[PDB]
């Protein structure tokens, strides 16, 4: 057969991001009560892991950190440490108004307004709580996310 | 109990009981106790000194008819205009007898409140957050120190003169790799809004004039 | 009624437009300028004029209570129509 | 000025300081600290970026909200570049390899990109130009890295003659390419390189003065037009260094890798830059002119090379 | 009135005393234990197919903020400010002017969505049903500031969603 | 002090109580010293309630124990209509109480499974959230909102019951004890969850009440107290229901306790749906109560009202109350202050977590490490009450 | 009056004291501190800030006001020696981003209208 450097680039491509977005194993901060949400999205009506998104996984095994509920001051150092530790690829997914910007405890003096002061912001999920269908919305919004990466064919350009 | 669907009933029986007790506890302990006053919706309080709070706060837990077992709060209220800005609020519940009381006290930034841990083992966290958040030292207390606050933390939050969104606030600083403190700055600053009507809504609370 | 500037950004219905110097008209770049087409102020202009009867007239939007509260308006003068502050339709005394 | 444009605030994050930059190079070691330095302050930067997006989100934290804008370029592709500095009052540019590739050598990092940069920001509107250069640069150099960037730095001071020139020595910090460089090549699988080490004389500077340098260049009305040179408090002796370094990351010296695809880690040009002498050129204006203090290697070393070390240290001696 | 959780007293006759020993030496209960697994095996998953399949909402769902018009065309929202006092999260910013012909507009209509809280005070406050929530849940963004919607935003999405909006209404208005 | 652990749960599993930091001395297996540290999740809540009127203070109250929305309400509303020297009409406090039992079952499904998910027993946590998520919709059709309803308000409530919901609730009853059932299929008398649960974090009566313990942490030391039963508050004098008591004071007859509240709920809701009166849902008084959108809009009177309660709000008599109600992780009671005007002094928040997580150290003294996890779990401690 | 319940001192000399005290206390600690919290600073630069801290407040005179900034600065060291504290609580003593401030007339007048 004949092929192209461009197009072995372009397929390989696309068979490493649909395994990452195929099997995305989530860290949960469960700040809040948007964690309560995040858990009806693992119950049996959405079931997450049958998108390949296992219920529970460690920090050090984690491919997405999903903030669901307020960050507070105390707590913004220990988040930070989380993000860092965790191996690249690493997406963050903001989950409610209290990690999109501070919600409703926006003007408090112990709150950080938005968890994008802390961390890098992939997704944001709305709502107060959002329902656990707008937040397996949001997931699935990161897999189309991934799947438009390039990095092998920014590669070849470089 | 009358027929008007809108109004709360009021319970005539439960004001004098709880008037009869309030002179009872003034009657064993004048040394301490500086007021008592029953609410129109049947709430003793007990206004006391604040050293008589171990006496106070012992002979409700203890006595015969009293037994106050269970301390149900312990809170401050910051009123600035008083020279003693902190009212200590203790709320104490009777199982034996069903009914509850309120024993308060006062105290300003510099006078020290001795701790009831010696009485209700439930005040350790209670008077932690006092202090925490009112900066009122309660002397002779086990392990004081902040609870709800960051570390290092200047200031005291709950007081009146604290600003809402307080002085500092955090971000991550990629120079530096860690998360750092700066001076605070908001895109949009709360609005402050004035509400208070200009027409008087209650005239039995009136305050006579100057 | 979206008309644009020289630069070529389009107008708002408020009349908001970046002038030719502003930096904050960057964030567009590769990107766009949300502006609602429905004009409320020229949409509002069409409707017709009511001929009524009567020296007082009752708009309540329609629609009864999904309307906005029912305002009387005073026909007397001759030289303009009535308005209705809410949903702005206009109303005139017939051969009147 | 611009009603937008006016400084306001108290120069924090939420706070207008009326730079609006376009940083070319932004996603790599001195763009993340300069973009982070124009974003404590308030400042509108544009970012072009050629990589993934992915590679450019560590910039996003740095700025409030909508003050770090992203763009896509191409270097060739000179239409893009003007969308880029088209609303800009400064144009910042920091694009450079260690390395060739095939695509891009070093006479289209240094000379035909910088060039069109700057041409297209002429004729764009834009008032000031900070172009990095490197202390060493000569005509005459072998290294081939130094004399793109001698041939460079010519063009844009034909093109944009108001440009800020910058000419830093070796930088280092923690995401460095010259400590972090003799901590690592030299140790792991390998014994020093260093060729007649006692013959080289350096002068590096610690990053957040480079980067303080260039804000300064920006808000000093006085940089226009002039030549800096960027240079450490200390001149070092290159083996020495190379010791010091090692005794930091408890790492035993003992006086004595092909280039290839992907990223070349050491290489034929490298070798020859690590070991040009810093020149001394007293004319420029330095840090000092910028309100600047160039901070020592001992005080900001233990914090690059903490990491390296495995799980009562002594400096090394400087040249007069 | 109580009642004692676990007050029993164990029998001790041989015949429960031999009920209790097979019990922990043949682990009785821990089969029983599995047997109630095995059922659920058999039974249906109460998973559906998202997205192909939705879950069940109501007419009073609280989503994505829009502002309505008159069947006409006009704005609804006279610029009262009413919402801006209610909401909690003081997530409404809100500035007016008199229009060209004098109408009571606003020029500035924004709701930051990353501080609304979706409580809903703000359709409940609104005299003219101008601000709604709408039955919208599905809007996540990749920036931040996709989320702080302006005049045209709300003004677009009432144009986008106005269809379900009304019907919605006509449903709960007389509940409201 | 052989060793001290900081154990930090910074990682969170799939608990989402929140978040607890907590500081042991391991002398060995045992556990010699415990120091909970709960900064964690502290919002500044009171702080913030005061700028805020009453009404726009409802919703913090949702957001405290988020897995009692509704029971957070009434206690709020509790507190102000007896400051307002008001009352709710007999409909609105039948939905009150048929609510708060939704919300009594919400919680305990939440307590159990999860205090069973950290020990292991990972399914019935699945089993169980299938129902709470029929619970929810519930909520989202009387209020449009899955959790935070802000439905219970002073008054009344917000709205009616759209038509046909009392049929959905019956059905949702009347398959829920069989759910109940299988749950102790799995966990009653199964040994292994008996081994981690009997005899663990003991609690006698007597330290109970000094400790200043509410709920099923009295109830599981014997001691015979219900707020429901002794200081009732809407109809619960009108609904027959018994008390589960405890026993041994363990982990065990605490868990005995809730699933045996879960069926006693089932039993209430039962009443409360065929004893729903009719009439109206809010006390009608419109300077409290906002009129009806069809009155607004027909009478100056009710616009004047309108206009007024939603901006201002209406102006609360001074005085200072404790309310508490009979939450269902224990004694949830606001101390709440009013100077005269529309917007609280004062909003202290009495969290039934707050003392039993302080009384940890006394439960965890000579015992493993991993029974920590299970005296945490019967504590039932969510962190948004803790820290508020 | 004058006549106040004390804290601990019942006049300066008490309260001088233990404001000696607690300084040896922090003074031996920041060689400790610098190691365990794997800081950049010397500990020169530490024990300089622990000086800076307790010069501030040398004017007091109040006994009550003493103790309880001893009171305070020693929960202080509490969480710094038992770790409650992390690497970035110590270093927000040093506000190493914040830029320099002016504090000259025209420095001021320049960039604001701050006074
Ligand atoms: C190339 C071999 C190198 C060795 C690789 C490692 C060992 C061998 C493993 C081979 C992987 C085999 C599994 C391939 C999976 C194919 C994707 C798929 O399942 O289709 C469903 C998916 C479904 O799309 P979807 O993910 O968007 O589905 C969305 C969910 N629904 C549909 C329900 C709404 O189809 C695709 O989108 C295609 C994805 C790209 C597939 C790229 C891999 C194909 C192989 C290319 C090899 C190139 C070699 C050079 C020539
Ligand atoms: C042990 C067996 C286990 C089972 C099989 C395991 C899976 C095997 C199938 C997957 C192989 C995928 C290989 C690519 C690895 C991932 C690459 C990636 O993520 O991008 C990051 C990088 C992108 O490069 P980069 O330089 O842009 O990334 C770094 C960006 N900066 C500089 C900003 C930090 O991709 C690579 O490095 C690719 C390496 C080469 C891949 C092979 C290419 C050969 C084909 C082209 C030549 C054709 C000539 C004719
Ligand atoms: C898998 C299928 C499980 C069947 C359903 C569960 C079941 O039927 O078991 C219940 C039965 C009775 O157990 P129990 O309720 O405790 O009362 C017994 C009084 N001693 O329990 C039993 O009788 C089960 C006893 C099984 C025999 C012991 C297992 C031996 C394993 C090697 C074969
Ligand atoms: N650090 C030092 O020791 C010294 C550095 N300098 C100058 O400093 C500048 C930057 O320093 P440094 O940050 O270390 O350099 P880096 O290599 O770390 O980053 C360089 C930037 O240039 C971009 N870039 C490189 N090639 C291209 C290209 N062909 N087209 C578009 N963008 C490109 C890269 O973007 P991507 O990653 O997306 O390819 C990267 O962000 C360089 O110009 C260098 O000459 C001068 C003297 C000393
Ligand atoms: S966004 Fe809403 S539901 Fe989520 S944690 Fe904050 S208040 Fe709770
Ligand atoms: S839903 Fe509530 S928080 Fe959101 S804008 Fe409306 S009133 Fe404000
Ligand atoms: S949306 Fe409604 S409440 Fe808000 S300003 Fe407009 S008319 Fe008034
Ligand atoms: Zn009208």
């Amino acid at each position: 057969p004949s092929s192209r450097g461009e197009y072995v680039v372009a397929k390989l491509d696309d068979l490493i991001n649909w395994a990452r977005r195929s099997s995305l194993w989530p860290m949960t901060f469960g700040l809040a009560c948007c964690a309560v949400e995040m858990m009806h999205m693992a119950a049996p009506r959405y079931d997450m892991d049958r998108f390949g998104v296992v219920f529970r996984a460690s920090p050090r095994q984690s491919d997405v950190m999903i903030v669901a509920g307020t960050l507070t001051n105390k707590m913004a150092p220990a988040l930070r440490k989380v993000y860092d530790q965790m191996p690249e690829p690493r997406y963050v997914v903001s989950m409610g108004s209290c990690a999109n910007g501070g919600g409703y405890y926006h003007y408090s003096y112990s709150v950080v307004r938005g968890c994008d002061r802390i961390v890098p912001v992939d997704i944001y999920v709305p709502g107060c709580p959002p329902t656990a269908e707008a937040l397996l919305y949001g997931i699935l919004q990161l897999q189309k996310k991934i799947k438009r990466e390039k990095r092998l064919r920014i590669w070849y350009r470089r | 109990a009358d027929t008007r669907p809108t109004v709360r009933p009021r319970n005539d029986v439960a004001h004098k009981q709880l008037s009869a007790f309030g002179e009872y506890v003034a009657e064993i302990l004048p040394k301490y106790v500086q007021q008592v006053q029953v609410s129109c919706f049947n709430e003793l309080e007990i206004c006391i000194h604040p050293d008589g709070v171990i006496p106070v706060l012992t002979f409700l837990r203890d006595h015969s008819n009293a037994q106050f077992k269970s301390l149900a709060d312990l809170t401050a209220v910051d009123i600035p205009t008083r020279q003693n800005r902190f009212e200590i609020v203790y709320n104490l519940l009777s199982l034996r007898f069903n009914s509850r009381i309120r024993v308060k006290t006062y105290t300003d930034e510099l006078t020290p409140i001795e701790s009831s841990v010696p009485v209700y083992k439930a005040a350790n966290w209670y008077e932690r957050e006092i202090w925490d958040m009112f900066g009122v030292f309660f002397a002779n207390h086990p392990d004081l120190r902040r609870i709800l606050t960051d570390y290092g933390f200047e200031g005291h939050p709950f007081r009146k003169d604290f600003p809402l969104s307080g002085y500092v606030e955090l971000r991550y600083d990629d120079e530096v790799k860690r998360v750092v403190a700066e001076p605070v700055e908001l895109a949009q600053e709360f609005r402050k809004f004035d509400l208070n009507s200009p027409w008087e809504a209650f005239p039995a609370y009136r305050q006579p004039p100057e | 009624g979206v008309r644009t500037s020289p630069t070529g950004e389009k107008v708002t219905h408020t009349g908001q437009v970046y002038d030719d110097g502003d930096y904050r008209k960057v964030r567009f770049v590769g990107r766009q300028k949300e502006v609602n087409e429905n004009f409320a102020i020229d949409l509002i202009a069409e409707q017709p004029v009511s001929q009524v009867g009567s020296r007082v007239i009752s708009c309540d939007g329609g629609g009864g209570a999904l309307g906005h509260p029912r305002v009387y308006i005073n026909l007397d003068k001759e030289t303009k129509t009535g308005t209705c502050g809410y949903c702005g339709l206009q109303f005139r005394q017939q051969h009147h | 000025l611009h009603h937008a444009v006016i400084p306001h605030g108290k120069g924090g994050r939420s706070s207008v300081s009326g730079i609006v930059a376009t940083v070319f190079g932004a996603t790599g070691f001195l763009g993340r600290y300069v973009v982070n330095h124009l974003g404590r302050m308030g400042s509108q930067v544009i970012v072009p970026h050629r990589c993934e997006p992915y590679d450019t989100m560590h910039l996003r934290p740095m700025g409030d909200l909508g003050q770090i804008i992203f763009m896509d370029w191409n270097g060739r592709d000179k239409d893009s570049i003007r969308r880029a500095v088209e609303h800009s009052s400064v144009v910042i540019n920091l694009v450079g390899r260690e390395w060739e590739t095939q695509n891009f050598d070093f006479e289209d990092v240094f000379v035909k990109i910088p060039q069109a940069i700057a041409q297209v920001s002429k004729e764009a509107g834009v008032e000031k130009f900070i172009h990095i250069s490197h202390l060493n640069a000569d005509i005459k150099s072998s290294s081939k890295y130094l004399r793109s960037k001698a041939v460079g730095e010519k063009e844009v001071r034909e093109t944009f003659p108001e440009a800020t020139i910058i000419k830093p020595a070796e930088i280092f910090g923690r995401e460095d390419r010259f400590l972090n460089y003799f901590a690592n090549i030299r140790w792991f699988g390998g014994v020093p390189l260093i060729s007649l080490g006692k013959k080289t004389v350096k002068q590096p500077v610690y990053i957040v003065d480079v980067t303080k340098g260039i804000i300064n260049a920006i808000k000093d009305p006085d940089a226009r037009g002039k030549t800096f040179a960027f240079v450490g408090p200390s001149r070092y002796l290159l083996f020495d260094l190379v010791q010091y370094v090692f005794a930091v990351a408890h790492r035993p010296f003992l006086p004595y890798f092909e280039i290839s695809p992907f990223e070349p880690w050491t290489t034929r040009d490298k070798v020859e830059r690590i070991h040009t002498t810093d020149k001394i050129l007293p004319h420029l204006p330095g840090l000092e002119d910028l309100g600047v203090e160039a901070t020592p290697l001992e005080l900001k070393a233990i914090e690059v090379l903490r990491r390296h070390r495995t799980y009562d240290v002594q400096p090394a001696k400087t040249i007069p | 009135t109580y009642k004692y959780v676990n007050l029993r007293e164990p029998s001790m006759d041989m015949k429960s005393v031999t009920d209790r020993a097979a019990q922990t030496l043949l682990w009785t209960e821990l089969i029983r234990g599995l047997g109630m697994t095995l059922s659920y095996l058999f039974r249906e998953p109460a998973t559906i197919n998202y997205p192909f399949e939705k879950g069940p909402l109501s007419p009073r769902f609280r989503g994505e903020h829009a502002l309505r018009r008159y069947p006409s065309g006009e704005e609804r929202c006279i610029a009262c400010k009413l919402c801006e006092a209610v909401c909690p999260a003081q997530a409404i910013t809100i500035e007016a002017e008199p229009r060209a012909d004098g109408s009571r507009r606003t020029t500035r209509y924004d709701i930051d969505m990353t501080k609304c809280i979706y409580c809903g005070f703000c359709q409940e406050a609104c005299p003219v049903d101008a601000i709604v929530e709408g039955p919208n849940f599905e809007f996540s963004t990749e920036t931040h500031e996709e989320l702080l919607y302006n005049k045209e935003k709300l003004l677009n999405n009432g144009d986008k969603w106005e269809a379900e909006i009304a019907a919605n209404i006509q449903a709960d208005y007389l509940y409201r | 002090l052989v060793s001290n652990l900081t154990l930090n749960f910074g990682p969170q599993h799939p608990a989402a109580h929140g978040v607890l930091r907590l500081v042991m001395e391991l002398s060995g297996e045992m556990v010699r010293k415990c120091d909970p540290h709960i900064g964690l999740l502290h919002r500044g809540t009171e702080k913030l309630i005061e700028y805020k009127t009453y009404l726009q203070a409802l919703p913090y109250f949702d957001r405290l124990d988020y897995v009692s929305m509704m029971c957070n309400e009434q206690a709020y509303s509790l507190a102000v209509e007896k400051l307002l020297n008001i009352r709710p009409p007999p409909r609105a406090q039948w939905i009150r109480v048929l609510f708060g039992e939704i919300t009594r079952l919400l919680n305990h499904i939440m307590a159990v499974t999860t205090h069973a998910l950290d020990i292991g027993a990972m399914t019935p946590f699945f089993w169980m959230f299938e129902e709470r998520e029929k619970m929810f919709e519930f909520y989202e059709r009387v209020s449009g909102a899955r959790m935070h309803a802000a439905y219970v308000r002073p008054g009344g409530v917000h709205q009616d019951l759209p038509l046909g919901l009392m049929d959905d609730i019956y059905e949702f009853s009347k398959n829920f004890s069989l759910r109940i059932d299988e749950l102790e299929e799995m966990l009653t008398n199964n040994r292994i969850w008996r081994n981690r649960t009997v005899d663990i974090g003991i609690v006698t009566a007597e330290d109970a009440l000094n400790y200043g313990f509410s709920g099923v942490m009295l109830r599981g030391s014997g001691i015979q107290w219900d707020l429901r039963k002794t200081q009732p508050y809407d109809v619960y004098d009108q609904v027959e229901f018994d008390v589960p008591i405890g026993s041994r004071g363990d982990c065990y007859d605490r868990y005995l306790c809730r699933v045996e509240e879960m069926r006693q709920s089932i039993r209430i809701i039962s009443q409360c749906l065929n004893k729903m009166p009719p009439g109206e849902i809010k006390v009608d008084d419109a300077k409290v109560s906002p009129p009806k959108r069809a009155e607004m809009k027909t009478s100056m009177e009710s616009l004047i009202h309108h206009f007024k309660l939603y901006t201002e709000g209406y102006q609360v008599p001074p005085g200072a109350t404790y309310t508490a109600i009979e939450a269902p992780k224990g004694e949830f009671g606001v101390y709440l202050v009013s100077d005269g005007s529309s917007r609280p002094y004062r909003c202290k928040i009495k969290a039934p977590g707050f003392a039993h997580l302080a009384g940890l150290d006394k439960m965890s003294k000579g015992h493993m490490l991993a029974d920590v996890v299970a005296i945490i779990g019967t504590q039932d401690i969510v962190f948004g009450e803790v820290d508020r | 009056s004058t006549s106040v319940k004390p804290i601990f001192s019942r006049d300066m000399n008490e309260a001088k004291r233990r404001v000696r005290e607690l300084y040896r206390a922090w003074y031996r600690e920041v060689p400790n501190t610098v190691h365990l919290f794997q800081l950049d600073i010397s500990v020169k630069q530490g024990r300089d800030k622990v000086r800076e801290m307790f010069k501030k407040n040398a004017h007091i005179t109040d006994p009550r006001v003493v103790d309880l900034l001893v009171i305070k600065g020693k929960m202080e060291l509490e969480e710094t020696i038992k770790v409650w504290k992390q690497r970035t609580h110590v270093m927000r003593f040093f506000h190493e981003t914040e830029a320099p401030r002016p504090k000259d007339f025209l420095s001021k007048f320049y960039v604001g209208h701050d006074p």
